[PDB]
RNA sequence: GUACCGAGUGAUCGGUGGUGGAGGUAGAUGCAGAGCAGAUCUUGGUGGUAGUAGCGAUAAUUUGUCUUCAGCGGCAAAGACU
RNA sequence: AAAACAGUGAAAUUGUGUGUGGACCCGAAUGGAUCGGGCCCGUCUUGAAACACGGACCAAGGAGUGCACAUACACU
RNA sequence: AUACCACACACAAGGGAUCGUUUGGCUCCUGGGACGAGGAAGGGCGCAGCAGAGAGCGAUAUGUGUGGGAGCAGCAGCAAUG
């Protein structure tokens, strides 16, 4: 049970807020869970994927296979990975995009700010975790 | 007529600038759901008011 | 793909049919009426004498106040026509199945004209001016046309 | 299906053969399309079925009901019980004697195989035992 | 006769741009506009709620008035270059 | 939603085979914006009449030749008109 | 003013094929000619099949409701 | 009635009812009740690499500072020197 009147229980509100949202709330929308290991060799449980990491999918017809993220679409929320694709008439290949939550991070790719990002999350958990 | 003020000159420039369809580019775009521009006129067929 | 209103194999067939095509519904009903169960090259010769006025198309449901004519005595009637932009498409349309008939491989022979259909396609609109400040109606009636022709069993 | 009643199996047809095949249609129902066929009682001032006018047609009334005993009754001679659970056939089990079942339409082909399966043990006349099953 | 012949006659233009509300209504003869009663001071009655509703605040930009909103919410911090004059007053 | 078949004096109810592609009832009670043939009813869609009535006040048009792809369109030569 | 899903896709109305009839309904039948009975509904009116008015056709919408104050009945 | 007119059924046309769905409306409750001579409210005109309408913004028409952090929806180009 909700005690808390501010927040909204209602159906109309709850989508209207998925699909309208932007910034730091859409970034939200693309976190996927990390598999065992990776939980140990890092504090956190689950991360925004982003290209060139490597994950498992692990419903839909793509299951069991892993590859390489190529791409990332924030408007319509879907991410294309590595061999995951169908052939038109044409013979030509168009890649499917899958839902963010339909994936499991095997590896992560270390490019730019990501060291960063992962020690502000730590240290914000550790900060009330001790308290 | 070949007399214009300067006010009646200014409103004819802007009517005339206004007066295009959608530009072919932009059907292309994901998120465009328009089909044909509905502030399109035609001389024979509406006036402006200038006077 | 296109349903067409009857079943008959494709071996031994050749078809084909078009839409929205702006010739006139009730001049082409008369003109398929009397082509049906025709051989193909007795179509094509009678169309051919509609052109020059020396044959015409009888009619029968769309006919009211029609002109009387010699020429209808073929059909064992008075009333007859010569509509030839209605004709004009048809003959072209026919022919077109004797090049389809001759590289599928069957004769350009023994072909008979089996089954031919015609349907309304919507109107465009149109106006006219009346007197006394009135606008009234004037629109166009189009059609769509299929034809199957198969190969006698002799 | 050709099954019947051993209670009424010498009586039956006489049955069957004696009922009604008469219709009440709506008057002027053949005269336009947007009235429908379904019965509504005339109630004008000028009207000639209202009025019963040799030559118009019958109303529908209570001379017409047929006798308690016969009534409801299917033309294998027994009355329906509608079912869509095991559950539902245990409560015929006392009754089997005069009524059969009818497995609702919704209920689909994995569960009818269970139902019919019940309905043998019991012995449970199923009249819809073709089904879509059929395949 | 006063039906189509009468209508050739037309030519003429008593109406003309306001430059106050925009709509096509200063009659140039009266020297007054009859939508909006420029050179008058306040503007002009309107008819019916109806078509007073069409013309208040709220219905263009209110470019100033949402500033002002924002400003306020903030305490009216000013420009940081110059704290220290709003903080002696 | 559509064909058939059964049950009821009747308002209506049930099943079977195709189409459709995600929701739906049976019993007892509660609240109502709760049942249509009509109102020169309101809105939207479609017939018969009908390939019919009409489409041609004014100076007028013919021949060749190219396009057009089938425009008395353009160009030459005549014939007219304001 | 109109205009939701690139779903489902009714009726009016049209073409083709196959059957049955010559406006149609009720009662009763034949291998087969048909026999008997029936004027067009709604409405005002002493009185309508009317030379009384409204109605070309189909879909969808479309008319005894809410509150206050006394009241008789049924139920607690 | 060979071919017209009517009705029934199957297939193709013609129209948008029905059922399933909804980032909209309405009602009640709670907060709020903040404009202008330091030029308001309202009107006009300009500004994009390809740009009509609408949205955003004023010739500084995506500038500065703080907190964050991965892409910019099409095509060509940009981006941890953000
Ligand atoms: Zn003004």
């Amino acid at each position: 049970m909700k005690f808390n009147k501010n927040v909204t229980a209602s159906r109309r509100k709850n989508r209207k807020a998925h699909f309208t949202s932007i910034g730091l709330e859409r970034t939200k929308l693309m976190n996927a869970p990390l598999s065992k290991d990776l939980k140990e060799e890092y504090g956190i449980k689950r991360i925004a994927v982003r290209p060139g990491d490597m994950v498992k999918v692990v419903s839909g017809e793509f299951k069991k296979k892993e590859g390489v993220v190529m791409k990332v679409n924030r408007h319509d929320i879907k991410i294309e990975v590595e061999g995951c694709f169908v052939q038109k008439e044409d013979g030509k290949k168009i890649n499917k995009g899958i839902h963010p939550s339909n994936l499991r991070i095997i590896k992560l790719s270390m490019e730019k700010d990501r060291a960063e990002i992962i020690n502000k999350k730590v240290e914000a958990m550790k900060s009330e975790v001790k308290a | 007529g070949s007399i214009k003020t300067r006010r009646i000159k200014v409103q004819l420039v802007s009517a005339l600038k206004k007066n295009r369809c959608i530009p072919q580019w932009k059907r292309a775009c994901p998120g465009f759901k328009q089909q044909y521009n509905f502030t399109k006129r035609s001389w024979k067929r509406k006036t402006l008011k200038a006077c | 793909a296109h349903k067409y209103s009857c079943d008959i194999s494709e071996a031994t067939s050749v078809r084909s049919q078009y839409n929205n095509i702006k010739i006139k519904f009730k001049n082409t009903r008369e003109v398929c009426n009397i082509i049906k169960t025709m051989e193909l090259n007795k179509a094509i010769a009678y169309l051919n004498d509609v052109l020059r006025f020396k044959k015409c198309i009888p009619v029968f449901r769309f006919a009211k106040k029609c002109g009387r004519t010699p020429q209808a005595k073929e059909f064992g009637t008075d009333k007859g026509k010569w509509p030839v932009k209605s004709v004009a498409f048809v003959k072209k349309m026919l022919e077109d199945l004797l090049v389809e008939a001759e590289k599928k491989g069957l004769g350009t022979s023994e072909l008979v004209i089996k089954h031919i259909q015609v349907n309304q396609a919507p109107k465009i609109y149109g106006r006219k001016h009346g007197a006394f400040g009135r606008i009234k109606p004037y629109n166009k009636s189009p059609s769509h046309i299929e034809v199957i022709a198969v190969k006698r069993e002799h | 299906m050709d099954i019947v009643n051993p209670s009424l199996s010498k009586v039956i047809d006489i049955i069957n053969k004696g009922k009604s095949k008469k219709q009440f249609k709506r008057f002027q129902s053949w005269r336009v399309k947007r009235v429908s066929e379904s019965w509504r009682k005339p109630r004008g001032i000028d009207n000639r079925m209202r009025r019963k006018f040799g030559g118009a047609p019958d109303m529908p009334g209570i001379g017409y009901k047929k006798p308690n005993a016969i009534r409801f009754l299917l033309p294998n001679g027994y009355r329906k019980i509608m079912v869509a659970c095991v559950k539902d056939l245990e409560a015929l089990i006392s009754l089997n004697s005069f009524y059969c079942a009818e497995i609702r339409h919704a209920v689909g082909s994995k569960k009818r195989i269970e139902i019919l399966e019940r309905a043998e043990e019991l012995g449970i006349l199923v009249i819809n035992k073709e089904g879509k099953l059929v395949k | 006769s006063k039906g189509t012949p009468s209508n050739g006659k037309k030519n003429k233009r008593n109406h003309t741009t306001c430059c106050r509300c925009g709509s096509v209504s200063f009659h140039k003869q009266k020297g007054k506009c009859s939508s909006c009663a420029y050179p008058e001071k306040k503007m002009k009655k309107m008819q019916n709620r109806k078509a007073m509703l069409k013309k208040t605040t709220g219905t263009g930009k209110m470019r100033h008035m949402k500033k002002e909103r924002i400003s306020r919410r903030a305490g009216y911090p000013g420009n940081p270059i110059l704290k220290e004059i709003r903080n002696k007053i």
